[PDB]
């Protein structure tokens, strides 16, 4: 679930540009059921660029889970 | 035309840096917006210096990275940070890996190199777009 933003079963790249649609303001809701279970990394029960770039090291290997 | 992610195989020396180009054909009027991968290694032979956007690639600065997550495993992302006219249009290299070819590996061998796992890319509409892929190797000269 946290990553899984189109709720398709994997946390991909696909999931990391729609969050990058949601910063820009360009989608308003994502396709998960709950958005901020899906998109919130860090905890502040919000989505915004540190969401998306914690996305980034975790698509990247460089971290393991959120 | 159909989509292809492959990786090269390329000649190279033990002792020498070699380059293996990340290939993407078949890219459809509709772009490539996303990409996600992971590349195998064979780290017995190879060990990896540094990764680099190929010339398709759109301000790589921004849109691209590449990370050695542990020995022998590479992950690949790709995004249209404008998500609006930063696609990528053209078949090419999308990604070089830099090795150096250890000096221990036998002539004639084979390192390989290979796609691990599902990738994912997106296109403009940000719909997914099935690539055929065709791994690669380091052939030792
Ligand atoms: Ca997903
Ligand atoms: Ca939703
Ligand atoms: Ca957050």
């Amino acid at each position: 679930k946290p990553g899984d933003v189109d709720g398709n079963g994997s946390i991909n790249s696909i999931d990391f540009a729609l969050m990058r649609n949601y910063l820009l303001g360009n989608l308003k809701d994502f396709p998960a059921e709950d958005d901020i279970k899906a998109g919130d990394l860090n905890g502040d029960k919000s989505i915004n660029i540190n969401d998306f770039a914690i996305m980034r090291m975790y698509l990247l290997g460089m971290i393991t889970k959120f | 035309t159909g989509f292809n992610l492959s990786i090269d195989t390329v000649e190279g020396n033990p002792g020498s840096s070699v380059v293996v180009p990340v290939k993407l054909s078949g890219i459809s009027k509709n772009g490539i917006s996303t990409a996600d991968f992971t590349v195998t290694y064979d780290a017995t032979k190879l060990e990896y210096i540094s990764g680099d956007a190929g010339s398709i690639v759109t301000n790589p600065g921004v849109n691209f990275g590449i990370n050695k997550e542990s020995d022998g495993k590479l992950k690949v992302l790709f995004l249209d940070y404008t998500m609006s006219t930063g696609y990528i249009s053209t078949d090419g290299v999308f990604a070089n890996l830099n090795f150096n070819i250890k000096s221990s590996a036998a002539i004639g061998s084979k390192a390989e190199v290979s796609i691990s796992g599902t990738p994912t890319f997106g296109d403009s509409t940000l719909t997914p777009v099935v690539a055929k892929v065709t791994n690669g190797a380091v052939n030792l000269e």
